[PDB]
């Protein structure tokens, strides 16, 4: 008998150890197990244990942590990680709360009412094991969840019961074990979605009546109990949001009509007058957000307001309902009053109850900071989107679970199979403030430095997720104005690493480097605030590949030339990104990385700067020379012509983009004309038309992969940009030499075109 | 490989055939004895389809032979019922299944 | 970078030697370390010299020497006291983790290694005790309980100790199987993977298999199971693979650990009446008596309902037949005392034997059984409808 | 967008006032140790934890606001600077001192939000001529003879913030062109001058009352292994904002128009410089020989040279 074990000390502790083997070896969200160890156990002998009343207390506690982690643990972590995003849709059932009872004499209780918000579907698959190939055996394994509610329930009713009284022989031993295990499957229990309006009226008939929170309990289960009022308390938040949402979907649908009636108003009784104009320019521009700003401010006496007075009164009287709503002027008061008697009452230890009793004593005493800090994160959609975005929710979800486990090959490839359904999710598209109120740049982050953690050139673990994870960062930093500069702070990061994924032409997408590119492009904003802390690493990069070989080439079999052009070319892509945005030259971002380019020497060419190659000429007839001899290359592959000519072209351009201007300021400041000078004195303009006039061949296809005209363009690019055209002489000999050779090769076509 | 031994007889007059959704209770069990798997445990039937390839062959070519309210004893083999490898986790390489399948309803 | 210093006659107005005091800690932690190398270098020499082959008994082995400086050394690591002022625990563990430091960063883990290989090449006490003498032979068990103690303190509280020497998990589970110094091992293996999460990557599976060879070896130890736990979750994250290879490898035939089952509470009614068999006064040794069933569910709540009838016997002329103790799964039949039938089997030792019948099945609703029972020449036997 | 400008200006604009009825009734001993007193222990015990980073600790970060908030014609100033006392004995008496300089010691020189929080709360607990507490943290940095506290001071005040140019022209550029966002948010340019006159005031407040012991440990910490001079760390920053406010008027020198940014700009530097002045009156005041040694000794003077050409020009 299992009972008998309470004298035997020996048994007792290895099976108390092997129920903790149990539940650890099953404790996250790896449910393969979980199918497994129920019929290793039981399916009703965990009932049996959690209900029989003489158990040794160490078996009771194993078996119901054991209960817990195979049959709620998944569930009640996924709904403590999506607990604070408040998800609202926009359904008629959520304007159905919009009184949030406080008036008429009455509060309400916690957790009684309607949820209407966008929570992670429940589900627990059938645990058999006749039934070859099972679907995924991914969610749990099924329980009786109501019959666990009523024993739970009438359970916790027998041991208040028989603690009120103090006998001399709690179950399982002392009052420690009689309750801790208990009241945390009925916390994980409420935590998971069960307990509806009136089993939770019960419930609160032995915590609330003025019970258990009057007890001499100790401390283990006073931090349960105040983990339940926390829980208590982040409902009673979450119903306070869904009201505010509730009244806020009919005031604006309210003031959008009245702004739209106001303008039309003036549109018709125009008036034609020099503030009119002013009046237009400020409906047009002025962004909603701003919009809104200047029609929400009224607490003063007066200031900037619209006509509709009317509405105010409504605003005001919601706002005073919600703050009389709030802890500002009976649970809180309960809460409070519970936490200073717990504090009064003896030293407490375990500084980790401390905490949480200061914490909850805290945001009762505040109530508005709740809202402050959870407002930021709430965001109602629509009543047509709910399925996509529980479907989003499920996958990020899924990431954030496999960014809790380890990472492996099956942990990756869940990992890209979720990057690429929260991709093709259709609200990514639509919704980005969800998404970065979401924080799923922040999650692939994680994940992206803990894949990257380990080894800083020697191997990186795990390859392909990174990978995966840099393309959702472009996308992410792509389909947006804001995010950009929400993405900005980890470029600072990404930059020291942004080694990795280089040296290699199969993905020109995903990178680090890449990420960075793209957060700094199309942005004069975060173009001028990104300064000078890492401008010189990423010319230092530039340098060691520009001295060094890589190291990479020469496993594959390359000729190990003195200096990698791969690398290069990707920093100087990145560079040319960030001082070159919407077609003007960042004056001061130019500036800096023409005075760092100028301190370091090596980062150009060895065949261009130096003491030894003459200059781009011989530099870029070598570069050809060696495109075209095959016995200089790796024996898709990586061709060394082609990549020294790409790289001095992306150098070209990057001088070009970073010249001062188009001479606007250069005809008056003279930082411009020294810049300009040293432009000159590192490129000659013979150098520029020769390297122009190569009359590349135009084919029967060949290949694209060799000496391109984006080479020539680059070239036209900087010699417009620094030199520019204004004296006959030069402009006739430039279209004698270089343009009138070219334009020929591109009018003889007549159908065979393959080079746009 | 698949046997049966009528514990209690079901009329011998309605018997499954391909095309059906059966509900079963089965109580599995070791070689030894030892119980790996049951039905009454979690108070709800076993509705699974025959000839869909979706249950043990030793379960459904055991079931297949069976009446509607019939208990029997159905003893496997590991080549039919998991192979030399087992079921990882809860079945060991090359054991002996043994089955207390009762017939509940036919659909 | 080693800017190796020269004496020079010249000399340069660049030096610029500023000092610092070497707090006394430090300092003594240091010369600790001095003596105790010293000693294991000393210890070292004179049992290579003895393994390697015999030489003369005129060295250096300091038995209880090395015995003394363990014990003070395991004492020196001490970990402080949890019943003590906060501040002064916090001052003696920022001390002890100095101590560990300055342990790991002069090559004494190593030390305590290559000591504990050059112990191990002896099998047991007495293999040791002809080859370094009564005193040597009778302290080598000691010697090596302090050692794998000393091994385990130094690494308990520190981190970078057990990334650092991670890379003898490989030995130290290959030593595991001893059946020596199982303890000391196991307390390093999992004060190593308590703290270290560099060192759950280098588990591999034959790893795990021969923990679980241990566990099935020397027998119930809760320590195997507590590292079990560690291998599985080491700091708030899970790793799948080794979840799975102890799923897979530790409960594929229940038999490396305990079983739970729930079974049903079977009682044993009887009339008062006995028969007994001797020589001269009998009783005929013949008997019969028959059976009916009004209502029986054939599943009552979970499990099949236990029905069986048949005839027990006694320990000689005694009451109290047989059975386990009571209350147990033991009715009629289960054991070699009792012999029983239940529709469809015979039992007799707790193992059922199947019979064949007209129509057999379990002792269903209206089965009229009938059981009849000669004692000296045939045994009992039952009747189902006749 | 409604409820975000909702929550942007609707909520948080000072609607509450609870920190001194929390501090009241977390103080009153109900019935051992007070609750207050279990925080403050709880806090310092937080502090004293040996690691290498100070966490972010949100309950501390809740909780050392409340308790300096709680905190702040003859007859009516003096029953107002009773109160004052009266509060900073009921909230320092438990060892609010002691966790204070735990704080700022375990932070290593790293200038954060849990610095800020505990450098208000020292003001707080040090506002006006308080010398028990002054005494109290001096008793504690004599007894435990720490140079971390002193190297924590040094670094945050080598790197708090400094007026910079670039950055104040890469937002004029932005500003000219870019009207997606206005850049209301005018930062970049003096990073924390809250945080910097925090942590001056602060030093003034140790140095409040002419506490001629206090000015010479915080000059030379006799007792410890290695000293660092927080007049010289004072005077070397001063020498650092003069630069910078001379560079901010070179650059708005010639056109005579100082728009809305620039001049508040200039105040944020007036109120940091007058906080540096103000923590050097208060480390001389008094016959410190020593203090006045070290600061004619210094580039104090090509600092007030430079401060007295700004002014001039600039007035």
């Amino acid at each position: 008998d299992i009972l008998e074990l309470t004298e035997q000390e020996e048994l007792l502790q290895f099976h108390y150890h092997t129920l903790r083997l149990y539940s650890a070896v099953c404790a996250l969200g790896n449910h393969r197990v979980a199918h497994a160890l129920c019929s290793h156990v039981d399916e009703p002998q965990l009932l049996y244990a959690i209900e029989n009343k003489y158990m040794p207390g160490l078996l009771r506690a194993g078996y119901y942590d054991l209960l817990i982690d195979i049959h709620l643990s998944s569930y009640a972590t996924a709904r403590l990680m999506m607990n604070n995003e408040f998800i609202v849709p926009m359904t008629e059932e959520t304007k159905s709360i919009t009184l949030f009872p406080d008036e008429n004499k009455k509060h309400g209780l916690p957790g009684i009412g309607l949820s209407t918000s966008l929570r992670p579907r429940m589900r627990f698959s059938s645990p058999s094991f006749v039934s070859i190939s099972n679907d995924c055996y991914q969610y749990s394994p099924e329980f009786p969840l109501d019959i666990l509610k009523a024993k739970t329930i009438q359970m916790l009713t027998e041991a208040v019961k028989e603690g009120s009284l103090h006998a001399r022989d709690p179950v399982g031993g002392t009052t420690e074990f009689l309750f801790v295990p208990l009241i945390k499957l009925f916390y994980t229990l409420l935590i998971m979605g069960i307990f509806h309006n009136e089993d939770l009226k019960h419930i609160l008939q032995l915590i609330e009546p003025s019970g258990l929170l009057q007890m001499k309990l100790p401390e283990p289960v006073k931090l349960q109990m105040c983990l339940l009022l926390q829980y208590l308390c982040d409902c009673q938040v979450r119903h306070r949001i869904e009201a505010i949402v509730a009244f806020s979907d009919d005031f604006v649908a309210k003031l959008q009509d009245n702004q739209r009636f106001r303008y039309n108003e003036v549109m018709q009784a125009l008036n034609m007058s020099a503030a009119l104009t002013a009046r237009k320019t400020r409906e047009f521009r002025s962004p909603p957000q701003e919009q809104i700003n200047m029609l929400l401010n009224f607490k003063d006496d007066k200031s900037e307001c619209p006509c509709p007075e009317e509405i105010r009164d409504q605003l005001l009287d919601f706002h005073e309902d919600l703050m009389t709503h709030c802890g500002i002027e009976s649970l809180q008061q309960l809460i409070s009053e519970t936490m200073v008697r717990w504090a009064q009452e003896s030293v407490i230890e375990d500084p980790e109850l401390v905490r949480a009793m200061f914490v909850l004593l805290h945001r009762q005493y505040d109530g508005i900071g709740g809202l402050v800090r959870a407002l930021p994160k709430t965001y109602t959609i629509n009543g047509v989107s709910v399925e996509d975005t529980i479907n989003l929710l499920a996958s990020l979800g899924q990431i954030r679970s496999l960014l809790s486990v380890r990472m492996g090959k099956e942990e990756e490839k869940l990992m890209i199979r979720g990057l690429g359904d929260i991709m093709n999710n259709k609200v990514f598209y639509q919704h980005p403030n969800l998404m970065r109120a979401l924080g799923m740049h922040e999650t692939v982050m994680e994940v992206m430095v803990n894949v990257l953690g380990g080894g800083e050139s020697k191997e990186i673990t795990f390859p392909k997720m990174v990978a995966n994870c840099c393309r959702f960062l472009c996308y992410f930093c792509r389909i947006s104005r804001q995010n950009q500069k929400a993405m900005f702070d980890h470029l600072s990061y990404l930059l020291e690493n942004s080694s990795v994924g280089l040296a290699s032409p199969a993905m020109r997408g995903s990178t680090p480097l890449d990420v960075a590119a793209a957060s700094v492009m199309d942005n004069n904003e975060l173009a001028l605030a990104l300064r000078e802390p890492d401008l010189e690493k990423v010319v230092r990069y530039l340098a060691g590949c520009g001295l060094q070989s890589c190291q990479m080439l020469v496993s594959k079999g390359y000729p190990d030339i003195g200096w990698n052009p791969v690398e290069g070319e990707r920093y100087l892509d990145f560079l040319r990104f960030a001082v070159f945005c919407n077609g003007e030259s960042v004056e001061e971002n130019a500036n800096v990385v023409v005075r760092l380019l100028i301190r370091r020497p090596e980062c150009f060419g060895p065949a261009l700067r130096g003491e030894g190659g003459n200059g781009l000429l011989a530099a870029m007839e070598e570069a050809i020379k060696i495109a075209e001899d095959p016995s200089r290359d790796g024996p898709d592959t990586i061709h060394m012509g082609n990549a020294i000519m790409t790289f001095y072209a992306a150098l070209i351009d990057l001088l070009g983009r970073c010249a001062p201007e188009m001479h606007l300021i250069h005809a008056g400041k003279g930082e411009a004309i020294r810049i300009r000078s040293i432009l000159r004195s590192l490129i000659p303009l013979g150098d520029l038309v020769g390297v122009i006039s190569i009359a590349f061949q135009m084919p029967e296809p060949d290949m694209s992969a060799g000496f391109c005209p984006d080479h020539k363009a680059a070239m036209v690019l900087f010699l417009d940009r620094v030199y520019g055209i204004e004296v006959q002489d030069f402009l006739l000999h430039l279209l004698e030499v270089g343009f009138l050779p070219d334009l020929r090769a591109a009018a003889s076509l007549d159908t065979a075109a393959l080079s746009x | 490989g698949v046997e049966i031994e009528t514990i209690s007889p079901g009329d011998g007059r309605t018997f499954p055939k391909k095309g059906q959704t059966c509900v079963v209770h089965y109580t599995g069990m070791l070689q030894n004895g030892k119980k790996f798997d049951s039905s009454r445990d979690r108070n709800k039937p076993f509705k699974f389809r025959i000839g869909k390839q979706e249950v043990i062959k030793g379960f459904e070519e055991g079931a297949a032979q069976m009446s509607l309210g019939q208990r029997a004893k159905l003893t496997c083999t590991p080549d039919v019922a998991y192979g030399a490898t087992g079921h990882p986790g809860v079945i060991p390489p090359n054991a002996t299944l043994i089955f207390d399948v009762e017939l509940l309803n036919l659909e | 970078i080693q800017r190796k210093a020269i004496m020079h006659h010249e000399g340069h107005m660049d030096d610029g030697l500023n000092l610092s005091r070497s707090q006394h800690e430090e300092s003594r932690t240091a010369r600790v370390i001095r003596s105790t190398v010293f000693l294991f270098n000393r210890f070292i020499r004179g049992l290579d010299a003895l393994s390697k082959k015999v030489k003369l008994p005129t060295i250096d082995l300091p038995i209880e020497s090395v015995s003394l400086s363990l014990q003070d050394l395991i004492g020196y690591f001490h970990p402080p006291d949890e019943h003590l002022e906060h501040e002064d625990k916090q001052n003696r563990l920022r001390a002890l983790k100095n101590r560990q430091n300055l342990f790991q960063e002069e090559g004494m883990i190593n030390l305590v290694l290559e000591c504990i290989d050059r112990l191990h090449v002896y099998s047991s006490a007495a293999h040791f005790a002809d080859v370094a003498g009564r005193e040597a032979g009778e302290s080598w068990k000691s010697i090596l309980n302090s050692l794998y103690e000393l091994l385990a303190a130094l690494i308990r509280g520190n981190r970078k100790n057990c990334a650092q020497f991670s890379g003898s998990l490989d030995w130290l589970i290959s030593r595991l199987e001893r059946l020596e110094a199982s303890s000391g091992i196991l307390e390093v293996l999992h004060c190593v993977l308590v703290e270290s999460p560099e060192a759950l990557n280098i588990i591999k599976e034959g790893h795990i298999k021969s923990i679980i060879s241990l566990l099935d070896k020397h027998g119930r130890n809760h320590k195997v199971l507590d590292v079990l736990c560690s291998l599985c979750v080491c700091h708030g994250v899970a790793v799948r693979s080794n979840q799975h290879l102890i799923c897979d490898n530790l409960l594929p035939g229940r038999d490396l650990l305990l079983q739970t089952r729930l079974v049903n509470h079977v009682s044993s009614m009887r009339p008062n009446i006995f028969l007994g068999v001797s020589e001269g006064s009998a009783q005929y040794k013949k008997w019969y008596y028959e059976l009916m069933v009004d209502h029986t569910e054939p599943f009552v709540t979970a499990e099949a309902t236990h029905l069986r009838v048949g005839w027990a016997s006694t320990e000689g002329y005694s009451p109290y037949p047989g059975g386990g103790e009571e209350w147990g799964g033991n009715g009629v039949g289960d054991d070699l005392f009792s012999y029983g039938f239940d529709g469809l089997h015979l039992w007799s030792g707790c193992i059922a034997r199947t019979v064949s019948s007209p129509n057999q099945h379990l002792l269903r609703t209206d089965d009229v059984i009938s059981c009849c029972l000669d004692l000296s020449a045939p045994s009992i036997s039952f009747r189902i409808n006749g | 967008l409604f409820l975000q400008g909702y929550e942007k200006s609707w909520i948080e604009t000072e609607e509450h006032y609870f920190e001194d009825k929390l501090i009241e009734d977390l103080a009153k001993p109900g019935a051992r140790v007070d609750p207050l007193h279990q925080l403050i222990l709880l806090f310092s015990r937080t502090a004293l934890t040996e690691k290498c980073k100070l966490e972010e600790d949100f309950l501390y970060m809740a909780y050392a606001d409340i308790m300096a908030k709680s905190c702040h014609s003859f007859e009516e100033k003096e029953m107002e600077k009773q109160k004052l006392l009266y509060q900073q004995a009921r909230l320092h008496d438990r060892g609010a001192a002691e966790m204070v300089l735990q704080t700022i010691s375990a932070s290593k020189g790293e200038t954060g939000p849990m610095v800020a929080a505990t450098l208000k709360l020292g003001i707080a607990i040090l506002n006006g001529g308080n010398s028990t507490v002054q005494q109290k943290m001096l008793d504690y940095l004599k007894e435990k003879k720490d140079v971390g506290f002193f190297q924590s001071l040094a670094g945050l005040m080598q790197s708090c913030s400094v007026l910079d140019l670039n950055a104040f022209e890469r937002q004029n550029k932005a500003e000219g062109l870019g009207m997606v966002t206005e850049e209301g948010s005018g930062e970049k340019v003096l990073q924390d001058d809250e945080f910097t006159c925090d942590l001056f005031r602060f030093l003034q407040l140790l140095c409040e009352g002419h506490n001629s012991d206090f000015q010479n440990y915080l000059r030379t910490q006799t007792g410890n292994n290695t000293t660092v001079n927080i007049i010289i760390s004072t005077v070397d920053y001063l020498l650092r904002v003069q630069e910078s406010i001379s560079d901010f008027y070179w650059y708005y020198s010639g056109k005579d128009i100082i728009d809305e940014q620039g001049q508040r700009n200039f105040s944020k530097a007036i109120q940091v410089a007058k906080q540096v002045f103000n923590t050097l009156t208060e480390y001389i005041q008094g016959p410190c020989t020593g203090n006045q040694q070290s600061l004619a000794h210094s580039r104090l003077w090509d600092a007030v040279v430079g401060f007295l050409h700004v002014f001039a020009h600039m007035q």
